[PDB]
């Protein structure tokens, strides 16, 4: 009849195309110095082990 | 073209750290709920204009 | 390689002629071979037929027919070599390997 | 040179595609695709057929933009008719053939990625598809060869509260985007299946008759949308991408963006549709209504007609192209008079997109002739008609 | 007991957890519902009365638009 | 000792065992290519380098510097070669 | 030595249902990333899937096309089968937990890994198919060029260690896990262990869809299996040993007497199971690179940093004298 | 001892044979020294017919630019009686 | 000027960089560190 | 550059002796030239500044049984440089070699090769002209008019030989021809 | 008897049990149709779950999915693919193309129908068919796999 399928009064709600920017992630200085500390203490650490074994 | 920025792109080449995105993505997926349908218990909608059997 | 232009004469068309009945008795081995024919028929029968192809064609005088039916040859040889359909007494169109006619004609059917 | 004989006889790789390719090692030194194998005599059967019987057969070429080459024929049969198409099927014949271009997008990258080893996009853009079916179904009753655009506008108008949940659609189809791209966009090992794989330049894609996004690859800024526009296109507001590079990657960017630009173009549409007619109101072209043909005689006598003898097209001459999702396809039309065509010559960009496979592939590794095919975007069914 | 066998009929009976019974036909099917939105808001499915030999083709006419979503009458508002 | 080894060529056995039972049940109802010599060539010169390693890792404790340093100079030998290889493009397979 | 067969079997039927479900897991995980269900129709859950196929496959015909190369053909799954069971010999569960107490076990690990590469040459060679050929000559490349850099770190663990016994290896971790301070050898370790088994993003023998055919193309029925059994095999076995060297083994995390209620086997699973899904996770997160890309990889990245820790670690604990 | 060329006279019965045999040359005119085209009524077509049927029988190819001066027996001899690819 | 020159090698290559700095590390310790070590030891 | 500029310079520019007709329509500009003509008055509409059609769309055959020369070959053709569209025309027969346009567009290649599959027309200098969409060994050319709908030939397996084959046709309901005229 | 049976009948129930629980097809995708047979093997329908893995190898297959249309010029390597199945197989005519023919029915290129070329269990109709129909026809062919006696017809012979 005379109602047709169409967009309500004032149109549908905007809606967004373009992609959206996350984020940045970790920070470099902080992986490598969490593993350059992980590194030294954890190889003190292999140190001790080894003495209690040995 | 500068010590900081060559130093972001080493960490960064060597720590994978874009490969952390999809794996991480990939993971929210896992807890979320499935699409699927239980055929033949559930069915797909069809609309009254859909083309069968004569 | 490319495809030549349409032959001027009859001399030149004849030329190709030649040519073309010599790369299809030289492929004659290979077609032996994929069809596997050596007990079913000499080498020398697929040479006469090729030229008895050639012959029933003899009374053509316009190069562009010949040049046509040589290019359709060429095509025709290629499949043949390349592309082979195996079937028993058959490659490609040819079969390899008291009463008059209108008898038994009129004994097989009504259509002539 | 070796030769290896690669025939995918599965829609991995196609499912008809076969190649002749002669190799140096891993390189490869020339590529020979060898076609017809879905070659079944469409041009053929179209000239025993009626304008109207003829249609499905576009359904059926690039069955993967259905809707799409239903538009280029009708604009053909309607360019010969002078036959003039009301706004609101103008309008739903744009929106369904960008609807079409994100459902062939969709599936083109995604088959491409799960080509080279990334399995879940697939399944991801699968399911959007799957919604985007269901607009064809609930439109014309079928899940792909609508048979819904037609000479005139369109088969029948849209079912209430299909513009709602295409908007609902619209509302999240972006994050989908989005998901597609951080899969792929930024992965190191994405970056090198494809960067500086299969580089085209402009005189190349101009000389090989590259159309699409395999031209505009090359940083040729052209979209038959905009330079030969048709229906509503110049109502609407939409950018056109352009590569820099000429690369597998840069087409790959080109495709995503085309798939926003889509939807941008569906919610236009959306938003601006208006009342009206979805066909044209010659009564001696199209379709009356059921309850007319129930009550009026010249309806009948029209009805009885169109079904069985179809109308007649003056005799002339034309080609019609659009911008499909797989670059120009066009039709070249014959007409006589008569209620059948004469002559229908379809050309396909895939034909020519899967002709320059052989200098695009050049001196490539093995690995990267999968990536070239499907960077081309080809479906055989309108590559052999 | 068909649960440890048949895994399609066990996701049947998990989702039926908590759901409304609809109606049951002449063949003893049963039609459930939810009223939530999983699939869409899409929580419609019918239990066979065979928990063996149980297909598709048995759903009668008058429940077939309500399980694929065509019409909105069940079985019964359809036969009345 | 050795008696460890026992068990594994009973395990061996074992394992071929089940291996012909599965496998026989089922009976019951021109192109040389130098890069992979290339290749291979490399794969046993890192072999022996990781040969010469075990004893040499086992044994830090008691050579101190001196074993150290002669290992080192030993890596130096073979990483020299390796440099030749990597330069000469033996490690690219495109 | 009686019982000995008693315990060898307890060891290998238990790694065969573990494989037949570790394939059905991986099923799961990648449907559930791909917001599907997997296997869930044959037996509830789908936990009788395995079950199913393996008997679709006891009771599929055997092809055996017709070789010169009858015997090969069918004794290269045997071998890479075998090869995949037996390195489960050596493997310890827990304190005491461990079929074989081998002093060399370590070494004996990489002369197995060093064996598994003839199954797949054979099969590729036997088949009489140039396309087989290729991809098993491309395989096994990759298969000796991965196996370089995990000798190298096992060096690494070694020299941390001082002896090449498993279970001294575990033992030497109370004090703290290996993979703390060799965390980037950890994941250079468990990167070549990917590609050391074929595995994604590394799956060349999966890239028929690339034009690139597998080594067991024209295998059918239960060769087929017997090669794709190995394969998973050797999936659990790189998780084991990657829980050994860097995680501790059968360790608790802390050394608390709450940690240490639960046994140790418990922990040692645990852990396996981490990079058991670790390796699903990834099959399901990236694209695969070309065969060129990989051995690039193989022999530009992992050697040089393999070698670089071998000496850094050496130089270390030389310098300040804590070598065990 | 092993040599490169077949004898002459072999090659000349079997050239004379193949020519004989053919399929419209009566066995009397064929002389070791007679014509295809004047003395045997064979026309070009049969000529070169005969030409290749010499190719087959000796097991190699005779080069374009050279069959065209075999006309004859003698000369085809000539021929075939010295190529180190006859055999 | 062979300060950028260094710059450029480690933007193009930071695998061989690292592998450098890792194993230089490793050797710079005990040519050095040690006999620092020892002599303080002596004394 | 629009179709009223196009017909005018082209009839200013090019030499007399090219085109037969000229056409001007909304359905296309269209330029008719003898066969000895195509190609350089395509390479002409190619290099020429003014004209600068550098895309070949395409190639199509179009049988008409009523004429001498039965075959019309006719080439679409473009100028992104300009926004504007082209057609050329020239008519062929069943023996008439006509000249190739690969080397002024490669992507001709194909198109060519199509139009001889379809309709049986040849082209000089073509690198590599076979069929390309017909069975290996297809007999007949399918386009032309008088070719029967259904063919000559179908394919079944055929157990004894273990191979598919060809026969003759036959059909279990013919096509029925519905004439409304 | 009246011990065997019942043995022999357990077996049959067990073989046909893992039969159609693992069903392994090639998908031979000519056409549109191979469209809606992705879709089926995809998230929504999921021929996963069923236990239905599709093979790049014959070798490794149980059943052919023949869907869209076969030409005289691949018909072929159709049977080619077909031969190289071990047994037991199966194959599944999907749309009307396969059927018979469907649109190009009467084109000179066009096989009328892939039961010319190999022997088909079960025909899905439609054009194409939805991918709900191919999950039917697929459930069909698990019922014709459940009436094979495969061990009893064996003892028997
Ligand atoms: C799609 O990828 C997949 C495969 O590769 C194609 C598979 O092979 C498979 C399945 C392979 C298997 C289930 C092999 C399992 C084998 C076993 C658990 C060991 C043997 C088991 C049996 C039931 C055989 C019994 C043999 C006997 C002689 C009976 C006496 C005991 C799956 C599930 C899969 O998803
Ligand atoms: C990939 C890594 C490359 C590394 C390349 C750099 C290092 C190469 C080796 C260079 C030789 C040693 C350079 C290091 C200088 C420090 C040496 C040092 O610290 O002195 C120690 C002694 O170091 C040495 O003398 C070892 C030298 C290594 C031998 C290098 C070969 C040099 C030439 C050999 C000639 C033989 C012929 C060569 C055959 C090819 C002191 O030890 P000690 O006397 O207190 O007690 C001994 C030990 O602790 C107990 O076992
Ligand atoms: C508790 C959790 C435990 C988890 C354990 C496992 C961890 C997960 C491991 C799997 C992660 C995902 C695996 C899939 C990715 C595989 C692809 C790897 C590609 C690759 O190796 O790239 C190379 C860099 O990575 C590499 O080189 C990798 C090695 C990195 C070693 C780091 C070396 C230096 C570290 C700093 C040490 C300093 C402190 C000591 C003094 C460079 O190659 P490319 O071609 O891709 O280049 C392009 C760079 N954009
Ligand atoms: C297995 C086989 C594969 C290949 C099959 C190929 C089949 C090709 C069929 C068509 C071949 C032709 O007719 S090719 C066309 C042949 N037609 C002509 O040559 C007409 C002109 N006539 C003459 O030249 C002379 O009559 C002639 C006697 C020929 C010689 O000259 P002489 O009188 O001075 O000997
Ligand atoms: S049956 Fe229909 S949908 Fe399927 S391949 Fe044929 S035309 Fe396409």
């Amino acid at each position: 009849p005379l109602l047709q399928d169409g967009p309500p009064p004032g149109g549908f709600a905007p809606v967004r195309y373009a992609r959206r920017i996350s984020n940045t992630g970790p920070s470099a200085m902080a992986m490598f110095l969490a593993v350059s500390g992980a590194f030294a203490w954890g190889m003190y650490q292999v140190g001790q082990g080894n003495k209690i074994r040995r | 073209k500068d010590w900081n920025t060559v130093f972001e792109r080493s960490i960064n080449t060597l720590f994978l750290t874009e490969m952390v995105r999809g794996l991480s993505l990939t993971l929210k997926y896992f807890f979320d709920p499935k699409v699927t349908i239980n055929y033949p218990f559930e069915k797909g909608p069809l609309s009254p204009r859909f083309r069968g059997e004569h | 390689i490319g495809v030549p232009p349409n032959s001027a004469n009859l001399t030149e068309a004849r030329r190709r002629v030649f040519d073309f009945f010599r790369a299809a008795c030289r492929s004659i081995p290979t077609i032996m071979d994929i069809y596997n024919l050596q007990d079913v028929v000499a080498p020398s029968q697929l040479r006469y037929a090729i030229s008895a192809q050639i012959r029933n064609n003899a009374h053509i005088t316009d190069p562009k027919v010949i040049d046509l039916l040589i290019f359709k040859g060429m095509e025709e040889l290629t499949d043949i070599v390349d592309h082979a359909k195996q079937r028993h007494h058959i490659i490609g169109q040819y079969v390899v390997g008291g009463k008059t006619d209108f008898l038994k004609n009129f004994y097989t059917s009504n259509y002539f | 040179n070796f030769t290896l004989n690669f025939g995918p006889q599965h829609p991995a790789a196609h499912g008809v595609l076969r190649l002749v390719l002669e190799m140096n090692g891993e390189v490869v030194e020339r590529a020979e695709p060898h076609i017809g194998l879905l070659h079944r005599g469409t041009e053929k059967l179209i000239e025993y057929k009626t304008y109207l019987q003829a249609l499905p057969y576009f359904d059926r070429l690039d069955y993967v933009s259905m809707m799409a080459q239903e538009h280029a024929y009708s604009l053909a049969v309607e360019k010969l008719l002078n036959c003039e198409v009301p706004l609101r099927a103008q309008y739903i014949r744009v929106l369904f053939c960008e609807i079409t271009r994100i459902l062939n997008h969709l599936l083109a990258l995604t088959t491409h990625a799960m080509d080279v080893g990334a399995l879940t996009p697939f399944l991801w853009a699968f399911e959007e598809r799957e919604k985007l079916l269901e607009f064809y179904e609930r439109v014309s009753g079928a899940r792909m060869h609508a048979s819904f655009i037609r000479p005139g506008g369109v088969a029948q108008d849209l079912p209430l509260g299909l513009c709602r949940d295409i908007d609902s659609f619209t509302q999240q189809f972006a994050s989908r985007i989005d998901e597609l791209e951080e899969m792929l966009t930024g992965n190191r090992i994405w970056k090198q299946r494809l960067v500086d794989i299969g580089t085209v330049t402009a005189q190349q894609a101009k000389d090989w008759g590259f159309s699409g996004v395999m031209l505009r690859g090359s940083g040729v800024c052209w979209d038959l949308r905009r330079a030969a526009p048709y229906d509503v296109y110049d109502q609407l507001d939409f950018d056109v991408p352009v590569g820099t590079r000429g690369d597998c990657y840069d087409r790959y960017c080109i495709r995503i963006e085309e798939m926003r630009q889509s939807l941008r173009i569906i919610v236009q549409c959306l938003n601006q549709m208006p009342s009206g007619m979805i066909k044209a109101d010659d009564r001696k072209l199209c379709p009356p209504s059921r309850c007319r043909m129930k009550l009026s005689m010249e309806s009948l006598i029209h009805h009885f007609e169109l079904y069985t003898e179809g109308f007649s097209v003056p005799a002339s001459s034309t080609y019609t192209a659009v911008e499909a999702p797989k670059g120009e396809f066009g039709v070249f039309l014959v007409s006589n008079g008569s209620n059948r065509p004469y002559r229908c010559k379809i050309r396909a960009p895939g034909f020519a997109h899967l002709q320059g496979l052989d200098f695009m592939s050049k001196h490539h590794m093995l690995a990267d002739v999968v990536t070239i095919i499907g960077t081309q975007d080809i479906v055989f069914g309108e590559v052999d008609r | 007991m068909r649960c440890l066998p048949d895994g399609n009929l066990l996701q049947t009976k998990i989702h039926n957890i908590g759901a409304t019974l609809v109606g049951v036909d002449k063949f003893g099917n049963k039609y459930y519902q939810k009223l939530g939105d999983t699939q869409y808001g899409r929580h419609r499915w019918v239990e066979y009365a065979s928990k063996d030999r149980y297909n598709a083709s048995q759903v009668p006419a008058e429940w077939h638009g309500w399980l694929h979503f065509i019409t909105d009458h069940t079985g019964d508002e359809l036969l009345s | 000792m050795m008696l460890e080894f026992a068990p594994i060529f009973i395990y061996l056995v074992i394992s071929l065992l089940v291996s012909l039972i599965l496998l026989g049940v089922p009976f019951l109802f021109s192109r040389f290519d130098i890069r992979f010599y290339l290749v291979s060539i490399l794969f046993l010169i890192f072999d022996l380098e990781v040969t010469f390693f075990f004893p040499w890792a086992v044994s830090l404790n008691k050579i101190d510097l001196f074993g150290f340093w002669s290992m080192m100079a030993f890596l130096f030998i073979l990483t020299i070669g390796f440099l030749y290889e990597w330069k000469r493009g033996a490690l690219d397979w495109e | 030595y009686i019982a000995v067969p008693a315990e060898i079997l307890g060891i290998i039927l238990p790694l065969l249902l573990g494989v037949a479900f570790l394939v059905l897991a991986e099923r799961k995980v990648m449907a559930f990333v791909q917001r599907r269900k997997g296997p869930d129709v044959v037996g509830s859950f789908g936990l009788l899937q395995p079950l199913a196929d393996g008997l679709k496959l006891i009771l599929k015909e055997p092809i055996s096309p017709s070789s010169a190369n009858f015997f090969l053909f069918r004794m290269a799954p045997v071998a890479t089968f075998m090869l995949s069971l037996v390195a489960w010999a050596v493997v310890p569960f827990d304190y005491g937990m461990v079929l074989s107490d081998l002093n060399i076990g370590l070494l004996y690990l990489f002369a197995i890994s060093s064996l598994g590469v003839y199954g797949i040459i054979i099969a590729g060679r036997s088949s009489n198919s140039k396309y087989a050929f290729l991809g098993a000559l491309r395989s096994a490349a990759q298969m000796v060029s991965y196996e370089v850099s995990i000798g190298l770190i096992l060096i690494t663990v070694l020299i941390c260690v001082g002896s090449c016994n498993l279970s001294e290896i575990v033992m030497a971790q109370k004090q703290i896990w290996f993979g703390i301070p060799l965390f980037p050898v950890l994941v250079m370790f468990f990167i070549s262990c990917l590609a050391e088994t074929n595995r994604a993003p590394f799956d060349l023998p999966e890239a028929e869809a690339e034009l690139v055919a597998g080594y067991n193309v024209e295998y059918s029925s239960m060769g087929f299996a017997l090669f794709f059994l190995g394969e998973y095999a050797n999936m659990i076995l790189m998780s084991g040993l990657c829980t050994l060297f860097f995680l501790g083994g059968w360790l608790p995390i802390l050394d608390l007497p709450i940690f240490k209620k639960i046994p140790g086997s418990i922990w040692f699973s645990i852990k396996v199971l981490f990079f058991l899904f670790l390796y699903i996770w990834v099959r399901a997160a990236f694209p695969r690179y070309r065969y060129d890309q990989l051995m690039g990889l193989g022999w530009k990245v992992f050697l040089p940093l393999s070698l670089a820790w071998v000496v850094s670690v050496s130089g270390l604990l030389v310098t300040f004298q804590w070598l065990p | 001892v092993r040599g490169s060329f077949l004898d002459k006279s072999e090659v000349t019965d079997r050239v004379l044979s193949v020519v004989k045999n053919f399929q419209k040359v009566d066995p009397s005119k064929v002389t070791p020294k007679a014509n295809f085209q004047n003395d045997l009524g064979l026309d070009s077509l049969d000529s070169v017919e005969v030409v290749m049927a010499l190719e087959e029988e000796f097991g190699f190819e005779i080069p374009d630019n050279e069959a065209d001066k075999i006309q004859s027996i003698d000369l085809a001899v000539d021929f075939i009686a010295s190529h180190p690819q006859a055999k | 000027p062979v300060m950028e020159k260094l710059r450029m090698f480690v933007a193009q290559e930071p695998v061989v960089a690292a592998s450098c700095l890792i194993g230089g590390v490793g050797l710079f310790l005990p040519a050095v560190v040690r006999p620092i070590l020892d002599s303080l030891e002596a004394s | 550059m629009d179709n009223q500029f196009i017909f005018k310079y082209s009839w200013e520019t090019l030499p007399k002796k090219w085109v037969k007709k000229m056409e001007r329509s909304e359905h296309g500009n269209r330029f008719d030239t003898n066969t000895d003509y195509l190609f350089q008055l395509l390479c002409f509409l190619k290099l020429h500044t003014y004209t600068r059609v550098q895309v070949l769309i395409d190639i199509c055959g179009v049988d008409y049984p009523s004429r001498k020369r039965r075959f019309e070959v006719v080439y679409n053709l473009l100028s992104t440089r300009y926004n504007s569209r082209i057609r050329v025309q020239t008519s062929a027969d069943e023996v008439t070699r006509i000249s190739s346009v690969v080397s002024l567009f490669p992507s001709a290649g194909w198109w060519e090769r199509e139009v001889w599959d379809m309709f049986g027309v040849s082209f000089i200098n073509h690198p590599d002209l076979r069929r390309i969409l017909t069975d290996y060994g297809f007999e007949g050319h399918p386009l032309r008019k008088d070719f029967p709908l259904s063919g000559y030939v179908q394919v079944r397996y055929d157990d004894p030989e273990k191979r598919v084959v060809s026969e003759p046709i036959e059909m279990t309901q013919e096509f029925r021809y519905f004439d409304f005229a | 008897s009246k011990a065997a049976e019942f043995v022999i009948s357990k077996v049959d129930d067990l073989m046909n049990w893992a039969r159609t629980g693992s069903i392994w097809p090639m998908t031979f995708g000519l056409a549109c149709c191979a469209v809606e047979m992705m879709h089926t093997g995809a998230a929504r329908y999921d021929l996963d779950r069923f236990g239905i893995i599709f093979r790049p190898s014959p070798r490794q297959s149980d059943c052919m999915i023949v869907a869209g249309t076969l030409t005289n010029k691949m018909a072929p390597a159709l049977r080619k693919v077909y031969d190289q199945m071990p047994e037991p197989r199966w194959v599944i005519s999907m749309g009307s193309c396969a059927n018979g023919g469907g649109y190009y029915h009467y084109s000179y290129s066009v096989v009328r129908g892939c039961d010319r070329i190999v022997p088909v269990d079960i025909y899905v109709p439609g054009c194409p068919p939805t991918a709900e129909a191919l999950l039917y026809g697929l459930l069909q062919l698990q019922k014709k796999i459940n009436r094979r006696k495969d061990f009893l017809h064996w003892w028997n012979k």
